[PDB]
RNA sequence: GGGGAACUUGAGUGCAGAAGAGGAGAGUGGAAUUCCACGUGUAGCGGUGAAAUGCGUAGAGAUGUGGAGGAACACCAGUGGCGAAGGCGACUCUCUGGUCUGUAACUGACGCUGAGGAGCGAAAGCGUGGGGAGCGAACAGGAUUAGAUACCCUGGUAGUCCACGCCGUAAACGAUGAGUGCUAAGUGUUAGGGGGUUUCCGCCCCUUAGUGCUGCAGCUAACGCAUUAAGCACUCCGCCUG
């Protein structure tokens, strides 16, 4: 869309003072011209997302929102590259080889439980060796197969994701990704103005993302 | 009240329509001393209202000096007949 | 919540006219504070001072 | 901008220094040390480490100072102008001594601005004398200062009416 | 009370440059206008105006910030303070910063920057350094 | 510009109540005021107790006054054996 | 800097308003406490960790009338309001100070600070004459204790109170001198003003002056401060140098 999905805005004027000091005076929305804004960000983003995938880096996913992390999950996933969907445990790129090591248990233990000779103590071991599976499965998602750092980043929100912008600024990643009216740009490159209570449009957005990131390689 | 300041300004009348002038200024504060003068004596203990009496002297004794460096002649021929040193 | 001075705009007290003072005064004597009444605060004092002149007055108990 | 661990780089330990727990069993005892890092030419960083012990306490610091450099503006073998250190109760003075007068500073101070590699130098302690805030100053002074093509870029000038 | 209106003009625009305004006013005088005047030619600032009223004027300054946001202005500094005036010999003319600095001077001939200033073997009151 | 409010003991017969309510009005108007309205409440049930009547008349003079008369019908009021109680109030 | 002619923003005067435990003087009211007289009334009251000293058959405590007296103003009451500070809460009156909003009807820089100087200045104390209800240093007794000049109990003097002088000190604190200008925001709250709604009931948006709490930038050794700066600057005073 050119025009709002579900681009209403956000309730509340409780709200942070960084770019929205003279934009035109309509109703609560007073950041109004984020509408118009709006397009000509994300097709810039869409190019620059463009020339980076197609020189073959790998994006990431980000989001622990209630509403969007399944969406941005399932979008990871038919795009073709990694995510997190659940709990961003402490410091996963500054950690990175604490925690490939930790994912080579995991990649180990599957394939154990794939082909391996499942039984040494048909309950005493491979209860809870089954239950540690999901175990680690849960809090991890999409950590399965990096084997190399990434190299850009996405968050729907970094209100609510403190660690991962911090962690990727302290790693010089550059940090792409929406803006909700309470959160703060400059920390992040490249900023997208979006209201977080749009539920529906909280995964077209980033579609128009995901149909970038796969026409960038072919 | 203010019956005796309407005719203490409209009596330094100078300008058609002055208020500001220091002539007529000094004026109302020497009304506004006496009246507070004959105040204190039967209520000598008033002294929140000794400390308005002393701002009002302090204004009235600066701006005199700002009227001497303006225009002695002026001060004199005030002086002489409003009847204080 | 809502201030019933306000609600019909009426000025200032009047203190022969007792009988909203009545229901403004506790059935032991004490004024009602704001917290029940939810009066306009630059009311409240001058109210609380038409209750003194009326129990100096004795049209208002001092207890009861 | 992050400068990677490419190049080679000296290391120079200024201070090994003694700290202390008190644990219910008694007094617990640990080892921090300071270092310094850079290349001759034009980059620098330092690097703390805690440890029980010197050698690995060492190696803490050196990768750390691995991960943190700074580049420092070299204008004909001495820094460009004047600047002060300015970080906690640490003040320390650079002035754009002339050719040939060598290094003129204090212990830590020294430390720093021989691995940085500068030739003519001079400079003063005035804030307080402890060793990492010394540090934590001069590289913060050495943070501040410019070239002056760049100087010329902002002015929308070229470098000749700058030098005069 | 206000005793110096360079000092004020001064800090006010130091302030708005630790904080980032591109928009900034100036109550207006001669005095600050033409320092509004030479610090456009030495081109610390984008651009600036007057505007006129009945109360002194009102001068506004359109401040630069380089080409990635970045401080054009790392400083300012008065020195001819009231209370304590501070005078220069001709040759005595400080090279503020060694070059890069810029001073402003009151001298006999007008007002004029340093580097004019030296040239023309003009000298007064030191007024403003800049960095 | 001062309203006045002032009460007698009810045991007394009518005669004396004119008699009392009329030369205070005249003390108000011969001490230089003027009445600008009067207003009656008759008999009104106290608060409380104040000697040993459980009752007493209440009236109402409203007088615009230059503060010289107050004073002395405080005065005779306070030394009056025949009223209780009284005030006076700057109405503004 | 000196002199001469300007101007109105700084500072002010008028005009229209608003709020206030601001102050001095006078008068008034109520609840209790104490004491006294009497009616009823028996044998305890009171007090503490236990207790004891005290008061009570000479009728106490309890209880109701009726007085005497001095004291402070419940509720209101609010990190509310006023004052420069100390501070100021019952009500009524006289006199009197100060603050804030609008207004540009008038002056045209009359401004800031301030050594010395002058004046105010909690409580305790001192002088003279009053007053003395309760409280209550000193002191008395009874407890506690190894001891207890104390903590505890029952009393209790000076004072506390008033008038007029004197002392001139406090953790007299925001442990932050006064004035001026600039610098992200959010949220209460006091007293005002303006606009659209209606000029109602009350809704929204501005708006000055305060008054609280958050919180950027910046600053600090840290704590933290942060348009009521401990930020940025300028003026003037006071002060420090283990």
């Amino acid at each position: 869309l050119l025009e709002a999905g579900v681009h209403f805005g956000h309730q509340t004027r409780r709200w942070n003072p960084k770019m929205k000091r003279y934009i035109f005076t309509e109703r609560n929305g007073i950041y109004i011209i984020d509408l118009q804004k709006t397009v000509k960000k994300v097709e810039e983003a869409y190019n620059f997302t463009k020339n980076l995938a197609a020189e073959g880096g790998k994006i990431l996913f980000v989001g622990t929102k209630k509403q969007a992390q399944d969406s941005v999950k399932e979008e990871a996933q038919r795009s073709g590259m990694y995510y997190v969907n659940q709990r961003w445990l402490g410091g996963t790129l500054t950690n990175f080889e604490t925690i490939q090591k930790r994912i080579k248990r995991l990649k180990d233990i599957e394939k154990m439980q794939e082909n391996g000779t499942f039984d040494v103590l048909p309950k005493k071991e491979v209860v809870q060796l089954k239950k540690e599976l999901e175990r680690l499965e849960k809090f991890l998602g999409g950590i399965k197969d990096m084997k190399d750092l990434p190299d850009a980043l996405f968050i729907i929100d970094p209100r609510k994701e403190r660690i991962a912008v911090a962690e990727a600024r302290k790693l010089n990643i550059p940090i792409i990704g929406i803006v909700d009216t309470n959160c703060d740009p400059d920390e992040i490159d490249v900023v997208i103005p979006a209201n977080d209570d749009a539920i529906r449009a909280v995964k077209l957005l980033t579609s128009k993302m995901a149909d970038a990131i796969l026409e960038a390689k072919q | 009240t203010q019956e005796r300041k309407n005719q203490l300004i409209n009596e330094f009348k100078t300008h058609e329509s002055d208020t500001g002038s220091p002539e007529v200024q000094i004026a109302i504060l020497t009304d506004s001393i006496n009246n507070l003068n004959e105040h204190l004596r039967t209520h000598k203990k008033d002294h929140h209202s000794r400390r308005g009496l002393l701002k009002m002297v302090g204004k009235r004794r600066n701006l005199l000096t700002y009227l001497r460096n303006k225009d002695v002649t002026r001060y004199r021929e005030l002086i002489n007949k409003l009847g204080l040193r | 919540k809502v201030c019933y001075f306000t609600s019909n705009g009426i000025t200032h007290i009047d203190y022969k006219d007792v009988d909203l003072l009545k229901k403004f005064v506790s059935e032991r004597g004490k004024i009602l504070p704001r917290r029940v009444t939810g009066t306009n605060a630059k009311y409240q004092r001058k109210l609380t001072a038409a209750i003194k002149r009326a129990r100096q007055m004795a049209l208002l108990p001092y207890v009861s | 901008r992050i400068d990677p661990s490419k190049l080679e780089l000296e290391e120079r330990l200024v201070t090994v220094n003694r700290v202390a727990k008190v644990v219910k069993g008694g007094r617990r005892f640990r080892f921090a040390a300071l270092v310094v890092v850079g290349d001759k030419n034009g980059h620098v960083g330092f690097g703390t480490g805690k440890a029980q012990e010197v050698p690995e306490a060492i190696r803490k610091a050196v990768e750390d100072a691995k991960k943190n450099l700074i580049e420092v503006p070299m204008v004909g073998t001495t820094i460009p102008h004047e600047i002060i250190g300015r970080f906690g109760a640490g003040n320390i003075l650079l002035k754009p001594a002339s050719e040939g007068t060598g290094v003129i500073a204090g212990g830590p101070v020294r430390a720093v601005l021989e691995l940085a590699g500068v030739a003519d130098i001079l400079s003063k302690s005035l804030g307080s004398n402890t060793p990492i805030n010394m540090i934590r100053a001069t590289l913060q002074g050495l943070s501040e200062l410019k070239r002056a093509e760049d100087v010329a870029k902002l002015r929308g000038k070229s470098v000749e009416e700058l030098l005069g | 009370v206000m005793t110096d209106p360079i000092a004020d003009m001064l800090t006010r625009i130091r302030n708005a440059n630790m904080v980032r305004h591109e928009k900034l006013e100036i109550p207006a005088s001669k005095l600050k206008r033409e320092i509004a005047e030479i610090l456009k030619r030495e081109g610390f600032i984008r651009d600036v105006e007057f505007v006129e009223d009945s109360k002194q004027g009102i001068i506004r300054v359109f401040l630069k910030y380089g080409q990635n946001n970045e401080r054009v202005i790392t400083g300012l500094k008065r020195i001819s303070k009231p209370g304590l005036r501070v005078y220069a010999k001709s040759n005595e003319v400080p090279r503020v910063l060694n070059g890069l600095g810029i001073a402003i001077i009151s001298t006999s001939q007008g007002v004029l920057t340093d580097k004019e200033a030296r040239a023309k073997q003009a000298g007064g009151e030191v007024l403003a350094y800049v960095w | 510009k001062y309203e006045v409010m002032y009460i007698i003991r009810p045991n007394i017969d009518e005669e004396s109540k004119k008699a009392v309510i009329e030369r205070f009005n005249n003390v108000l108007t011969s001490n230089g005021a003027e009445i600008t309205g009067t207003k009656d409440w008759g008999k009104r049930r106290l608060a409380y107790e104040i000697n040993d009547f459980r009752d007493g008349f209440y009236q109402i003079v409203n007088v615009q006054s230059d503060a010289a008369a107050v004073q002395e019908f405080d005065r005779l009021a306070k030394i009056s054996d025949d009223i209780i109680r009284h005030i006076v109030v700057k109405e503004e």
